[PDB]
């Protein structure tokens, strides 16, 4: 998955 | 600080939920003061304007409604007249008057003073030559009974033929009578509305500029015909309003002629103030749309708009999105827009987009993804992320910190591997700057620390894992067991202060979803920045759990405050955490100096 913090 | 249920509740109380709502329609542009005043100046000045704002605002609907209420002097008759057998000009006479000039001419300066050249070239040499001369009658394009409302021409498909008109060819030959008008011709005396995106997509911007700057309006011709009609320029009598998103204009704004031609920016806000007056306006607007609306239905929709904005004090201004949700709710309510139908329509939207989360929770439940939501562990924390696919579900991301004796290095493994973005990298560097500058007794830090997310992501971006990372690091240095029942979200600066993060609601709700799926223990919760208090518009289920004492939210201002909650002790009052961290650093220093 591509993720954003 | 703990946030009570009372501090977290943000929703509007509902009284007499099923009572039918009865409210007048608000004026166009309600709560969009800036954009209305800009449009008013453009109307008063005769200036060209552009309407800018995000998609689904109802920009077009607000515009047409507003223009419908204007009053201009009646549009002149507009026509093509031949100045020759291969030349034509665009002409205006006063309203009604072209029909007389057509009857007169059908009689194979009489009283049409302004139509001089067309008669003055209509002469005589059929007799002098016997030359057979039937392409000399005027071509009326438009005519109208009043200038209330003014002409209003919205052409969403801005091809050259739709803007400028067409030449039909009868068998070749053509003549004045075969020229069809375009949107430009129909808008004379009034308003032409185009979409910025269409002008770019159709490649018609340069020709449009030529029409406005030079009066060149060229009916579209075909590649086949042996010849064509010359068309004289003409004085353009219209106001143009472009509509589009901020990004749609940027293509156009790099051209200086755009700024020159379109002076008035009419910008829509993406949110309005959340007030009794805008809730009431929303009500009236929905009723004018045809909805059967109860009070509780209105209230729920108003609160959903606040939540869409992720601001307690603001509401999403996108009326088209509110309408679309209301249409779904109406179906679920059998035609009636109620509190229940709104909540259920929101819940069906989440259900329709839930497959990915169902897959995730199942993997966690099976232990294919390894998460802990109870107990304690050294150097480990649940940070929170959102997956970068709509609808942007929140999830916990397990993160570890390991410390070894070494020469002052803070490593992000994910960043070194090339998985982290620039801001993510900045967050790590910032933590490094905080630790070096905070713990100076031994000179440079006697530790190497490596951070890793436990799952592997194609990429991580953003700064909001900084707090989780810093607490993990301090824990590893001090050997401090941290609670795993509390997830952590926050950006940190070099001074250890905690800064606001994005997608706070999703993040919180995603940890709760994970806790619920594994069985709520009663002690779980989230630590988050105090700076995000104004963004918290949590869903019912989380609010109910917090009211029940089954879930807990903590707001902090500093990284140490977070660490205190996690390690279950204060920094000072020593035996505090600060002396254990110092004790760790001294141990590491001794190992490092053999």
């Amino acid at each position: 998955e591509a993720v954003y913090a | 600080m703990r946030l009570s249920y009372e501090a977290l509740e943000w929703r509007t109380p509902i009284e007499n939920s099923t009572e039918p709502v009865s409210l007048p329609p608000p004026p166009p542009f309600f709560g969009q003061e800036r954009a209305r005043e800009a449009l008013e100046l453009a109307i008063r000045g005769g200036f060209h304007a552009y309407l800018v704002g995000p998609p689904s605002l109802g920009k077009h609907e607000a515009l047409l409604a507003y223009l419908s209420t204007q009053s201009v002097e009646t549009p002149p008759d507009l026509l093509y007249v031949p100045l020759s057998e291969r030349k034509v000009a665009v002409l205006t006479l006063p309203s009604g008057q072209e029909i007389h000039l057509a009857e007169a001419v059908e009689g194979l300066f009489q009283r049409f003073p302004q139509a001089r050249a067309y008669l003055e070239a209509l002469r005589a040499r059929y007799a002098e030559t016997g030359e057979p001369l039937a392409q000399w009658r005027p071509n009326l394009l438009t005519s109208s009974s009043s200038g209330t409302p003014p002409p209003i021409v919205y052409e969403p498909y801005a091809t050259a033929p739709r803007l400028f008109g067409r030449l039909d060819y009868l068998v070749w030959s053509t003549n004045v009578s075969l020229i069809r008008p375009g949107a430009v011709h129909r808008a004379q005396g009034g308003y032409l509305i185009l979409d910025a995106l269409s002008l770019k997509r159709e490649g018609t911007w340069e020709a449009f500029k030529r029409a406005l700057r030079n009066g060149q309006v060229e009916p579209v011709t075909e590649p086949q015909a042996p010849a064509g009609l010359e068309v004289e320029p003409f004085p353009i009598q219209m106001q143009v309003i472009l509509v589009g998103t901020p990004e749609a204009f940027e293509g156009l704004e790099e051209d200086p002629a755009f700024s020159e031609l379109f002076r008035i920016r009419a910008e829509f806000s993406p949110t309005l103030p959340a007030s009794p007056e805008n809730c009431t306006a929303l009500g009236g607007w929905l009723l004018a749309q045809g909805f059967q609306l109860t009070q509780g239905g209105l209230t729920r929709l108003y609160d959903e708009a606040r939540r869409m904005a992720e601001q307690r004090d603001r509401m999403d201004a996108r009326l088209v999105e509110i309408r679309a949700l209301a249409e779904e709710a109406a179906v679920l309510g059998g035609g009636l827009l109620t509190a229940e139908s709104v909540e259920q329509a929101i819940a069906a939207r989440e259900h329709r987009s839930f497959l990915s989360e169902e897959e995730f929770l199942r993997a966690v439940q099976e232990g294919v993804i390894r998460l802990r939501t109870t107990g304690r562990a050294v150097g480990e924390v649940n940070s929170l992320v959102v997956v970068e696919a709509a609808p942007y579900w929140g999830r916990p991301a397990r993160l570890t910190a390991r410390a070894a004796p070494g020469r002052d290095h803070l490593i992000s493994i994910d960043r070194e591997a090339g998985l982290g973005g620039q801001i993510f990298h900045k967050a790590v560097l910032t933590l490094a700057g905080y630790l070096r500058s905070r713990y100076i007794e031994h000179g440079s830090l006697p530790v190497t620390i490596s951070l890793a997310f436990e799952q592997n992501y194609v990429s991580i971006e953003g700064a909001s894992a900084g707090l989780a990372e810093l607490v993990a690091a301090l824990s590893a240095i001090g050997n401090l067991p941290l609670r795993q029942d509390l997830a952590v979200t926050g950006a940190v600066d070099q001074t250890g202060k905690v800064l606001a993060v994005g997608a706070i609601n999703a993040k919180v709700e995603g940890f709760f979803r994970v806790c619920k799926a594994l069985g709520l223990s009663g002690t779980q919760g989230v630590i988050l920045p105090e700076a995000n208090l104004a963004n918290l518009t949590l869903r019912a289920e989380v609010l109910e759990a917090v009211r029940a004492g089954q879930f807990h939210i903590y707001a902090v201002e500093t990284a140490e405050q977070a660490l205190e909650i996690l390690a279950g002790a204060r920094m000072e009052g020593f035996r505090g955490l600060q002396e254990k961290i110092r004790a760790g650093l001294e141990a590491f220093a001794r190992l490092e100096e053999g």
